[PDB]
């Protein structure tokens, strides 16, 4: 659940970078979507002023992702046999009740 | 009904005996009961009528607690206010 | 009896009730015992008929206050405002200036004994006092603000102690309170006195950091009440959400409300409680983030259209709502480094309006296109940065808030060898000091990315 | 050489990063969640963009200017 | 209720039940004294 | 020697559930049944 939280937030990052890229290079509703949506994907895995800022956002953007995905790691030990006894009791009961 | 005749003056607020009466009004307002004790402001009375109020404060819903205090009219300091001139005595 | 602290043979032969005495007859009795520091002679003579409020006179205080104070303390105490200064530490301060040179006197003789870490002094005189949660949480805070003076460590120990004991008294008087009733308690948790300072249970225990006292099952959910509203706690949080997104199902009583009122106070108390208006603000925020990214792609002409007025309102709105939180918070407000980044973002889509106001030139614009979609980055992760925060909201807010300034801190160092990186590819690849400087930043963020 | 050393000050740092809230409980959460709620609550609890004309009128309004609780206690 | 339930039939399934029962009475936030003092029983009678 | 089973009656339970029962804690079962219903509360509810 904690990656799936956190690949989230990363398309959700994605989806905004797209659409500045989108705003910055190009100037058809259907080929706007397509391109914010399929852009960032494709790029990452596959003129004063705004340099610095830009490196900012990144820096930011680094952050609060890397922090999503340590809490992704680390949340578990947060809150003994009991708990796992319970659930490998719920899993292989729910697997022998077919 | 309780005829709580004890110190009428100088009582020591010790612990032990501010559980004691403490309990005893706890069982009077539990059970309905009324304490008889002397209507002087001293000693045993005082603190009597103080954990009455106490309980009163704490527990408005719960039952009233009756605590008549039988004192003698010619030992009343501040007389002359009792006598009516409906009549609200200012002591 | 009293000076060689007999109390047991005190109470066996002078107190008895075949002796007679009265309370103004024990007045300099009492004065010499709390000089001296009897804390049972104090209470006997306390629980033996003697009133402390009439004996707490003004000469008493001043007395207690100019010739038996001692003069280590007050240096500590004078070392306290000046560097570790507070609303609390300004009032005591104040009170002990006064009283050197209603109005609660029994207020300023618990003060006197816990300044001097009078332990059982204080305990029987913190026993008389009219507020004892809130005269227990503003020991803890003074104690709090006293240890931390350095000028003498077993003092400040002596102080931290102290203030941990007031801490827990006033945890276990609150939690009696709470478990006696419950709005009477609450009704307690928001008194407020000038008694110390004009403060609050909650507020003196905030400011103090007394931990114990506000994770009490009490205060948090006195704090869920107030977080709920006049909404009950009992309703689902879906049903809230949905009666947020269809208005009119929260007069058809989806929605369950604590008290009972007129088909208006119903929709007043449903939008004016918080878990509400969060969630509220968070969906108009999505809503304009959609908005920008609509005029971002599609309305974009060099004039601005209404959509493009509709966004600028809701950004002054948004600015509006910052200043505020600049004016409440002070300069404490700049050092989440979230916070900064929406301020900034902020006066970069101001920057961006101007250079898009300069119509007839295509450089303005487009650096106003870039900024905007600069700044759309920067909203956006505001938004991720609210869902983290939403999403650990509970024991992981800890290590969300460490890990966030130790990220920061490794991503500084990181640039900082970036910086040297791109100086030393500089002098070794090339041979204007404007264009050294461009280069020198940007080269290896561009090289290794 | 020194692009291992820097490897390996910046792998510290960013494994400090991750390790570091578990060196120094439920009192400490909760006195965090305490903090942001109690912050939230103490705003104007009014919807957004709503909320422009509640500052306007407190702007407006600034320019322009028991005991039986403590007996039970 | 523990004199009552010595004298039960089904214990074992007395004292699971009274344990979801409170469990449910417990997540009732309009009093959170009843809450707790259904939580502790709910505990008891689950170890029981 | 009291024999639980026999003086368990019908009426007895009635004025037990009727009379002797709290009103508050009528009111969190309600609650209970209205926002955290279950196949054991909604039994208990019919009991009751
Ligand atoms: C850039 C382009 C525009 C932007 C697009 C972005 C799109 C974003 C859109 C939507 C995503 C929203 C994600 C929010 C996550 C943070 C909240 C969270 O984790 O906690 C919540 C998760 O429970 C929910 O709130 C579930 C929300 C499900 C939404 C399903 C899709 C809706 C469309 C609740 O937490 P909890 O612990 O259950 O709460 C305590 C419970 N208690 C109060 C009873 C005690
Ligand atoms: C478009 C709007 C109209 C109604 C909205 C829905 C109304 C209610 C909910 C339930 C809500 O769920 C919760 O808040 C549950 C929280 C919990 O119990 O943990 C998630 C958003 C959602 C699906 C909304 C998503 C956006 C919707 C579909
Ligand atoms: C516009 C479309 C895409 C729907 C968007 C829905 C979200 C904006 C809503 C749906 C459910 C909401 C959540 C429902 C419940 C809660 C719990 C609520 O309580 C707390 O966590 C406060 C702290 C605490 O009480 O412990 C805080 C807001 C939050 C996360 C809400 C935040 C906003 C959410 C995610
Ligand atoms: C755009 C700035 C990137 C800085 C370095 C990030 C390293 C992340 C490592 C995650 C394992
Ligand atoms: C330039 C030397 C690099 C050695 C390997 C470093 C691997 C780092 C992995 C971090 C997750
Ligand atoms: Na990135
Ligand atoms: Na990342
Ligand atoms: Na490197
Ligand atoms: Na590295």
């Amino acid at each position: 659940i904690d990656v799936f939280f956190f690949l989230f937030l990363f398309a959700v990052w994605m989806v905004a970078f797209g659409v500045a890229r989108q705003g910055i290079l190009r100037q058809r509703w259907r080929w706007i979507f397509r391109s914010v949506i399929y852009e960032p994907y494709l790029a990452m895995f596959g003129p004063e002023w705004i340099t610095i800022p830009l490196v900012c956002i990144y820096m930011l953007s680094t952050n609060i992702l890397l922090v999503n995905l340590l809490v992704a790691m680390f949340g578990y030990t947060v809150g003994n046999d009991q708990v796992w006894k319970f659930q490998r009791y719920f899993l292989v009961q729910e697997y022998c009740s077919r | 009904v309780i005829s709580v005749t004890g110190g009428a003056k100088n009582f020591a607020l010790k612990p032990r005996m501010r559980k004691i009466f403490s309990r005893l009004i706890y069982i009077a307002q539990s059970k309905g009961a009324w304490i008889l004790t002397g209507g002087t402001h001293y000693g045993l009375m005082k603190y009597i009528g103080e954990v009455v109020r106490d309980n009163t404060i704490s527990r408005s819903s719960e039952e009233n607690i009756v605590a008549i205090g039988i004192a003698a009219w010619g030992m009343v300091s501040n007389r002359d206010t009792l006598i009516r001139n409906y009549f609200l005595a200012q002591y | 009896l009293l000076e060689w602290n007999q109390l047991d043979l005190a109470n066996d032969e002078i107190f008895t009730n075949d002796r007679r005495w009265e309370s103004a007859d024990l007045q300099e009795v009492m004065f010499t015992a709390l000089i001296k520091d009897r804390p049972k002679f104090v209470r006997l003579f306390l629980e033996n008929g003697l009133n402390l409020r009439k004996f707490l006179t003004h000469d008493v205080l001043t007395e207690l206050f100019s010739n038996h104070f001692s003069t280590l303390v007050y240096r500590n105490l004078q070392i306290a405002k000046n560097s570790y200064n507070d609303a609390l530490l300004t009032f005591v301060w104040k009170l002990v200036a006064n009283f050197r040179r209603t109005r609660h006197p029994l207020q300023a003789l618990f003060i006197w004994a816990i300044l001097q870490n009078k332990k059982e002094l204080s305990k029987v005189i913190w026993e008389q006092t009219r507020g004892c949660t809130l005269a227990a949480l503003g020991a803890s805070k003074l104690l709090k603000t006293l240890a931390k003076v350095k000028n003498d460590i077993n003092a400040a120990g002596e102080s931290e102690e102290l203030a941990n004991e007031y801490e827990t008294r006033a945890v276990e008087l609150f939690t009696e309170c709470y478990s006696s009733d419950e709005d009477l308690a609450e009704q307690l948790l928001v008194y407020s006195c000038e008694a110390w300072g004009g403060s609050n249970c909650l507020e003196l225990a905030v400011e103090a950091t007394d931990q114990h006292f506000i994770a009490q099952p009490g205060v948090q959910n006195f704090l869920s009440k107030q977080w709920y509203g006049e909404i009950s706690r009992d309703t689902k949080n879906w049903k809230i959400i949905l009666c947020l997104f269809i208005i009119p199902l929260v007069g058809c009583g989806f929605v369950s409300f604590r008290k009972k009122p007129k088909l208006l106070w119903y929709y007043v108390a449903f939008f004016t409680s918080p878990f509400v208006v969060f969630s509220w603000n968070v969906v108009f925020y999505i809503a304009f983030l959609l908005l920008f990214a609509y005029v971002l792609l599609m309305d974009f002409h060099s004039v601005p259209h209404p959509p493009e007025l509709v966004l600028y309102s809701l950004v002054f709105v948004l600015f509006c709502d910052e200043v505020r939180q600049w004016y409440v918070n002070g300069v404490n407000y700049f050092t989440d480094l979230w916070n900064v980044m929406d301020t900034l973002g902020l006066f970069y889509f101001i920057a961006g309006i101007v250079f898009r106001l300069h119509s007839s030139n295509k450089s303005s614009l487009y650096s106003g296109r870039v900024i905007f979609c600069l700044d759309y980055i920067i909203f956006t992760l505001r938004l991720i940065h609210i869902f983290t925060v939403s999403r650990n909201l509970g024991p992981k807010i800890i290590m969300l808030q460490r890990m966030l300034i130790d990220v920061f801190f490794f991503l500084f160092l990181f640039a900082v060898w970036m910086v040297a990186f791109g100086v030393a590819r500089q002098g070794i690849l090339r041979q204007r000091w404007r264009w050294i400087f461009r280069s020198v930043i940007y080269e290896p963020y561009l090289a290794m990315f | 050489c020194i692009y291992m050393l820097s490897t390996n000050i910046l792998l510290v740092n960013l494994l400090v990063a991750m390790f570091g809230y578990t060196v120094g409980n439920d009192q400490v959460w909760k006195f965090q969640r305490y903090f942001l709620v109690q912050e939230y609550c103490s705003r104007l609890n009014i919807p957004f963009p709503f909320i422009v004309f509640a500052y306007f009128y407190m702007v407006v309004k600034k320019c322009f200017k028991d005991n039986e609780t403590l007996a039970w206690e």
